[PDB]
């Protein structure tokens, strides 16, 4: 099988700017190529086939080129509609897809603000312990979530969920939850989430002891 | 804060009529030009009428004139488009759009979720 | 003028079969080759089948050959897809999706992509039986707060299948609200929570309720959210 | 036993 490779996983950019993205075939693929744009919640639409051709109704500034085994689309100047994921596909041998670009609006740098809520005693009553750390309204997207018990770092036993960009402002949020038995849970006293983020000069934890809620 | 609910689309013959229905919460459409725009599978979203303040007119798309009409009742924070003498080209996603400027430069910044209008058989 | 339709999603217990649907109209449907696409929650697109004009020939993607059958009955513009024997890894919005078919008047030909998609339906395959949500507060307090603005919240856990949708204040309350995409637990129920930001200086005064609905269990619950003092 | 041969009609 031929496999399709797509760079840069994520592009930020503005509208008005070239936007470029590279797909490259693990074998030659000829000119058997597409380029396909989705959006959240919404089937794909077809770009350009046949590496440079564009389809129907698709505006003059999406353009493709390449053959072989590289390939390019290029958006000419972004326009907001082109926010969105971009897939590559072949059908010279089979019918394979690449992995897919995102194409994310860039704004400014936004720290998140941390917040950590302890389980309910209602949930407790009933035999286990969420315990949720929210990171809300930061840009970029990367930043790293780590739970402490007693001052000892989880692994396993949480997972986390991401907004997609906010219509008004193009940040994201972020919810990690933390997962325990109650048995487990009366077994420590404090429980904390730590946050890093390129905003953050230090981590921020937020972290509460048990029962003193 | 403000969400725009559409609703009125549907299947239709060749030749006939329907009407869409936009229906605003929390502002007061009143003040507001009120716009239709519609989005055909793989195209772009293209412009079909406008409904400005009430005595300010309608404008329209060279591709809907003498067959479409916008109106208002702003005692129901509601706008319409009255869709006369369908063709399949017509086939696409409806949506309606609050012009946020007073002024009227279209800034578009609440939309309606899509109403699907189907012109076939 | 083009449109595909697709219906016959839902929920499927593994082992079982589903047949999904997809109604053309727009274009002349039986000139065209049409193939199925699959896109499992979070993930890509994957080529599923293909099926030619006139019904005569058929392919499959290995995972399903066996299990997956294609059909087309063209007097009836409709394009089927049977699948027997699902396994949880079927899961996916599965999209019908017509051969570009492209010519000039060169003679050139091309075909191979998608250049018209149905809306896609969605395949949940799971042993999970339906079960409405337990709802929990998110209560805020000092390690809730940042500046002068505090978060709260509800927990909704332990659901299936989806959706669950959650309003604030019998919608009142609309500006700062995040509510989150859902994960999958190892149990294979569903857990998803909903923030929302507030002035500090309202904890006191205001109450918070959280309202949840999941239609396919009935449940309906009004949760009151209430401060702590961690 | 050719899956990339045309669907179409022509």
């Amino acid at each position: 099988e031929i496999v399709l490779t797509q760079s840069p996983a994520t592009l930020s950019l503005s509208p008005g700017e070239r936007a470029t993205l590279s797909c490259r075939a693990s074998q030659s693929v000829s000119s058997y190529l597409a380029w396909y744009q989705q959006k959240p919640g919404q089937a794909p639409r077809l770009l350009i086939f046949d590496a440079s051709i564009r389809a129907t109704g698709i505006p003059a500034r999406f353009s493709g080129s390449g053959s072989g085994t590289d390939f390019t689309l290029t958006i000419s100047s972004l326009e907001p509609e082109d926010f969105a994921v971009y897939y590559c596909q072949q059908r010279s041998n089979w019918y394979t897809f690449g992995q897919g670009t995102k194409l994310e609006i860039k704004r400014t740098v936004a720290a998140p603000s941390v917040f950590i809520f302890p389980p309910s005693d209602e949930q407790l009553k009933s035999g286990t312990a969420s315990v949720v750390c929210l990171l809300n309204n930061f840009y970029p997207r990367e930043a790293k979530v780590q739970w402490k018990v007693d001052n000892a770092l989880q692994s396993g036993n949480s997972q986390e969920s991401v907004t997609e960009q906010d219509s008004k402002d193009s940040t994201y949020s972020l919810s990690s939850t933390l997962t325990l038995s109650k048995a487990d849970y009366e077994k420590h006293k404090v429980y904390a989430c730590e946050v890093t983020h390129q905003g953050l000069s230090s981590p921020v934890t937020k972290s509460f002891n048990r029962g003193e809620c | 804060x403000v969400q725009l609910x559409x609703s009125g689309g549907g299947x239709v013959q060749x030749g006939x009529s329907l009407x869409l229905s936009c229906x605003a919460x929390x502002x007061x459409x009143x003040x507001x030009x009120x716009x239709w725009x519609r989005q055909x599978p793989g195209x772009x979203r293209e412009x079909v009428x406008x409904x400005x303040x009430x005595x300010x007119x309608x404008x329209x798309x060279d591709s809907x004139x003498g067959r479409f009409t916008x109106s208002x009742d702003x005692x129901x924070x509601x706008x319409x488009l009255q869709x006369x003498x369908l063709x399949x080209x017509d086939x696409a996603x409806y949506y309606c759009x609050x012009x946020x400027x007073x002024x009227x430069x279209x800034x578009x910044x609440x939309w309606g979720x899509g109403t699907x209008v189907t012109v076939s058989s | 003028q083009v449109q595909l339709v697709e219906s016959g999603g839902g929920v499927v217990q593994p082992g079982r079969s589903l047949r999904l649907s997809c109604a053309a109209s727009g274009f002349t449907f039986s000139i065209y080759g049409m193939h199925w696409v699959r896109q499992a929650p979070g993930k890509g697109l994957e080529w599923v089948a293909l099926i030619w004009y006139d019904g005569t020939n058929k392919y499959y993607t290995d995972s399903v050959k066996g299990r997956f059958t294609i059909s087309r009955d063209n007097s009836k513009n409709t394009l089927f897809l049977q699948m027997n024997s699902v396994r949880a890894e079927d899961t996916a919005v599965y999209y019908c999706a017509r051969d570009a078919h492209y010519s000039d008047s060169s003679g050139y030909s091309s075909w191979g992509y998608f250049d018209y998609w149905g809306q896609g339906s969605l395949v949940t395959v799971s042993s999970a039986s339906t079960k409405g949500p337990s709802v929990f507060p998110l209560a805020p307090s000092s390690k809730s707060t940042s500046g002068g603005t505090a978060a709260l919240g509800c927990l909704v856990k332990d659901y299936f299948p989806e959706p669950v949708t959650v309003s604030w204040n019998s919608g009142a309350l609309t500006s700062g609200v995040h509510t989150f995409p859902a994960v999958l637990q190892s149990s294979g129920l569903y857990s998803l929570s909903s923030v929302v930001t507030v002035p500090s200086s309202s904890l006191g005064t205001q109450t918070y309720i959280c309202n949840v609905n999941h239609k396919p269990s009935n449940t309906k619950v009004d949760k009151k959210v209430e401060p702590k003092s961690c | 036993v050719d899956p990339n041969a045309n669907p179409n009609v022509d």
